[PDB]
RNA sequence: GUAUGUCUAAAGUUAUGCUCUUAUUUACUAACAA
């Protein structure tokens, strides 16, 4: 029962190639979430490491913030309007030199939306810190 | 016009809450509605005829043109 | 005292409120499976300032000007020295270099 | 490349930059507009049109805010086109082609066979199209 | 011991709905509460019978009295033992709390049960909410501009040109410039008088730390909606800016928001009441940013706009990297200013070499810094130049005056003027 | 800013002395800014 879901689902955590094909939007699905929703969990990860570095407050609630989305990606719950604005957001995060690419997507993204804007919001919170640990490494 | 008719009324008032709260004290309990409603009917009354023939006008200029 | 004298409620113990609050207090009386654990295996189990620096470089704006062209000079100086200071980005290095020189 | 103009059924013509979808130039009313072409003008300042009253402008489209027009090339009976290079040579609704001195507006009238669409061959100096209605294409 | 504080969304029609009312927010216990009998704040005696409560709710209910019903106590309890005891509009739990708030005669007063120790802390809320709410203090303020009594009083001084260094202290700010927002193609008519044509504009939203210059180009559709577009230029920046901020996180929401044209603040207020915590700052030094839209890149990306998009960049990239940001602002500031002088000379002073390149992410052309230095001075004699042209007293200035005159925002008639002056 | 007035809103009716370059005026207009 709930020790199956345990070894099924952190065996296929383990389980991803942490990329986004930005050519792949136009196909229609699980696919790009599930893409996403383990980049997410990389960048939850590099939070993990230098918590101490950076003000662990906001993160503490950025998690809760971050549960929605969890639960959207792996269900395919979020729109395909929101996704393909999401995905945008995630891919121009991966490299480096889309800094202003990163927070241009997150900006067409935010232009009902109650507990949307608090996750949404969360979302430039890893972008806020993903540039920063760029570069304070 | 009706102005006599709301004037008639607040004189109603006027007077029957004063008969109606001689040993009484003042507050907004006392009903008595009877002449009032008389104006009322009165007035209506008057009017019947004015709005037979406005309103009867009216609903013609809605269904015949407008001569 | 117009408002108390309209006051549709006005000088009452609760005897309709109690009568409601009888009548509710009678009806009070009366009357996920993966995703949950798929989200929350990751972390997640419960369920002046610098412009100070400016302001010093601003004083040091005082410095160059009070050594070159305070008053005397209309244009000369107190303008001419006044275009060169402050005003123009160089300035930051002439502090940092005297600052580098300090060091 | 830059600029970009487009006349209309409205009797109004637009000066644009290329991309910038923002009017430089609205052209005046009390005229009418039907065919726009560029007199490949040594200067390059001139944009020529045809009108549906009988007579072809010329506009000073460098600016693209200037548009006084010199001297206009009256008395072709428009319903149809026109083009230049020295010569602007425009064909009528009713009957023939009209040659032009672009200085002076004024040339021979050269006969069609009705239709009128006129080009150049623009490689060489002196040949034109005719454009007839109905496999009447003819050249000179 | 309160298990959740949620708000029961309502219509906005509730606000002033006055027939009936459903309850703002809904108050979920921990434990039960007996609550006491329904009672006014001030009322001290409250009797805490038997009867208890899982679940309260809390109800505001505004009013604008009159010369004739300028008590709220009688008004607050009538609505409470009204909208319980009415069958539209139930409450979760007959057992609630309301309050009332006299707009037109900032009398405040609330009716209704009340959980053990909880009393003090809404008299106390309320003392503080009358002393100082946003919106209560913007009505005073509209009212009192509606009778022309305005006190010229503020708490926070205005950025004049002494304060400009503190503008910025390791504190996150943001700047907003609302004129190009309405930009208008003039073209004749068939009548003959001209018509006014709406363009695509922008929202001036720059950060001078970071340098990161968003700015929401405006969509020409967005005028197409309605008429009368000036005063709803101030009102489309002002959402745009608003929303903007609700967007962003507690951290990087912007503490101090300074605004260029002093008449957008007015609505700004408005739409920053979303956020109380978000402090305005009405500039008294003008900065140009009218010309900041006429650098060549930004009005291209303005002119390329199809949407209702927003093209975020940094205002200056290499500067930063070389020097601190208030270094940077300095020369942004030389700059802009020229450009508002004239901008033939400003892309003259920019392009006077043609071997220099702008680099393909930098709105600026990346120079060396000793002829970075040179341009400045350059971009300075301009101003000067454009002073002694216009004012005709360009020769004889004094060091903090000259400051004030490259800014163009030290007015002659500001007071701050004054107090710096005086201070020297 | 308006009254007001036009405009659009999709389905196919069966025929064979001049050109030029500019700078200046004046006027009018302008719910565009001051
Ligand atoms: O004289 P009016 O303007 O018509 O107003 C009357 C009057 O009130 P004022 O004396 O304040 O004007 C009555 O008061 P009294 O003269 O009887 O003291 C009062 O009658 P009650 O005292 O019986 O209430 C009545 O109020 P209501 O309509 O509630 O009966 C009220 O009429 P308005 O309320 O319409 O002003």
């Amino acid at each position: 029962n709930r020790p199956e879901r345990i070894q099924e689902a952190i065996a296929q955590d383990k389980t991803i190639s942490v990329i986004i094909d930005p050519s792949q939007i136009g196909s229609t699905k699980p696919l790009l979430s599930m893409k996403c929703n383990l980049y997410i969990h990389e960048i939850l990860s590099r939070w993990k490491a230098s918590l101490e570095a950076y003000h662990p407050e906001l993160f503490l609630d950025t998690k809760k913030a971050l549960f929605p989305l969890l639960l959207q990606l792996r269900r395919n719950q979020l729109a395909p309007d929101l996704l393909i604005s999401l995905a945008t957001v995630l891919y121009h995060l991966q490299q480096p030199k889309e800094i202003n690419l990163a927070v241009q997507s997150y900006m067409k993204l935010s232009i009902i939306d109650e507990r949307t804007r608090l996750w949404i919001t969360s979302i430039k919170r890893l972008i806020t810190f993903e540039e920063w640990y760029t570069s304070n490494h | 016009k009706v102005m006599h008719q709301i004037r008639a009324c607040k004189d109603l008032k006027h007077i029957i809450y004063y008969k109606f709260n001689k040993n009484l004290g003042k507050g907004p309990g006392c009903g008595f509605w009877q002449p009032a409603w008389r104006v009322w009917l009165n007035f209506l009354r008057g009017t019947i005829p004015l709005l037979e023939r406005y309103i009867g006008n009216l609903i013609t200029r809605q269904f015949e043109g407008r001569s | 005292d117009w408002d108390s004298r309209k006051d549709r409620w006005y000088g009452y113990s609760g005897k309709e409120y109690n009568e409601l609050i009888s009548k509710w207090e009678r009806d009070k009386r009366n009357k996920e499976i993966e995703l949950m654990k798929l989200e929350l295996y990751k972390d997640s189990v419960g369920s002046t300032g610098e412009g100070l620096k400016l302001n010093e470089l601003n004083q040091f704006a005082r410095s160059h000007a009070k050594e070159m062209g305070i008053r005397d000079e209309i244009e000369d100086k107190e303008k001419v020295q006044h275009v060169l200071v402050a005003n123009p980005t160089k300035y930051e290095y002439l502090k940092k270099k005297r600052e580098q020189e300090e060091t | 490349g830059s600029k970009f103009i487009s006349s209309s059924e409205d009797k109004t013509v637009r000066i644009w930059e290329n991309q910038i979808n923002v009017p430089i130039k609205q052209i005046s009313d009390t005229a009418q507009h039907s065919m726009p072409f560029l007199n490949v003008h040594p200067s390059q300042n001139y944009f020529c049109a045809q009108s549906m009253d009988n007579r072809i402008y010329s506009f000073s489209l460098k600016p693209k805010y200037k548009r006084h027009p010199k001297k206009i090339f009256k008395g072709h009976s428009s319903a149809g086109y026109g083009i230049s290079l020295r010569y602007i040579c425009s064909g009528d609704s009713k009957s023939r082609l009209f040659t032009w001195d672009w200085n002076t507006s004024r040339l021979l009238n050269n006969i069609n066979k009705p239709i009128t669409q006129v080009d150049w061959h623009p490689q060489e100096t002196s040949k034109v199209i005719c454009s007839g209605a109905a496999g009447k294409i003819y050249v000179c | 011991q309160i298990e959740s504080v949620t708000k029961e969304t309502v219509h906005p029609r509730k606000s002033y709905k006055m027939n009936s009312s459903a309850a703002d927010i809904t108050m979920e216990s921990v434990h039960e509460w007996e609550v006491s009998k329904p009672s006014l704040l001030h009322e001290t005696n409250d009797s805490f019978k038997g009867l208890i409560t899982n679940k309260m709710w809390f109800d505001v209910q505004l009013r604008y009295g009159d010369y004739d019903s300028h008590d709220i106590s009688r008004y607050v309890r009538a609505k409470f033992l009204d909208y319980t005891t009415d069958n539209v509009s139930m409450y979760p739990s007959p057992t609630g709390v309301m309050i009332g708030i006299d707009l037109a005669y900032n009398m405040y007063d609330a009716y209704g049960n009340w959980f053990n120790g909880l009393k003090p802390l809404i008299q106390n809320s309320m003392r503080t909410i009358m002393k100082a709410n946003p919106a209560l203090y913007v009505l005073r303020e509209r009212i009192r501009k509606g009778l022309q009594i305005y006190q010229s009083s503020v708490q926070e001084p205005f950025l004049n040109s002494s304060n400009y260094a503190e503008l910025f202290n390791n504190d996150i700010k943001l700047f907003v410039d609302d004129t190009n927002v309405y930009r208008v193609t003039v073209h004749k008519t068939f009548e003959g008088n001209v018509a006014t044509k709406a363009i695509n504009g922008c929202i001036f939203t720059l950060n001078p730390k970071t340098g990161h210059l968003f700015l929401k180009i405006i969509h020409t559709s967005v005028w197409a909606g309605q008429k009368r577009l000036s005063q709803l230029a101030k009102w489309k920046t002002a959402e745009e800016v608003s929303a903007l901020v609700r967007s962003l996180p507690k951290e990087e929401q912007p503490k101090q928001i300074i605004v260029t044209r002093k008449a957008m603040l007015d609505p700004l207020e408005v739409h920053m009441l979303d956020f109380p915590n978000i402090a305005i700052r009405p500039t008294e030094l003008r900065l140009p940013f009218s010309a900041a839209m006429s650098i060549d890149k930004l009005s291209d990306v303005v002119m390329k706009a199809t949407e209702p998009q927003m093209v975020l960049f940094n205002i200056y990239d290499d500067w930063l990297d070389r020097i601190s940001s208030y270094t940077a602002f300095s020369r942004l500031t030389l700059l802009l200013r020229a450009l508002k002088t004239n901008e033939e000379s400003a892309k003259m002073i920019l392009l006077s070499d043609p071997t220099i390149t702008i680099k393909s992410y930098h709105l600026w052309p990346s120079f060396t810094d000793e002829q970075w230095i040179t341009i400045e001075s350059q971009m300075r004699d301009l101003i000067l130049t454009e002073y002694g042209r216009k004012y005709n007293v360009n020769i004889s200035a004094l060091t903090q005056t000259e400051i004030k005159d490259i800014i163009l925002g030290q007015n002659i008639k500001a007071p701050s003027v004054k107090r710096q002056k005086m201070a020297e």
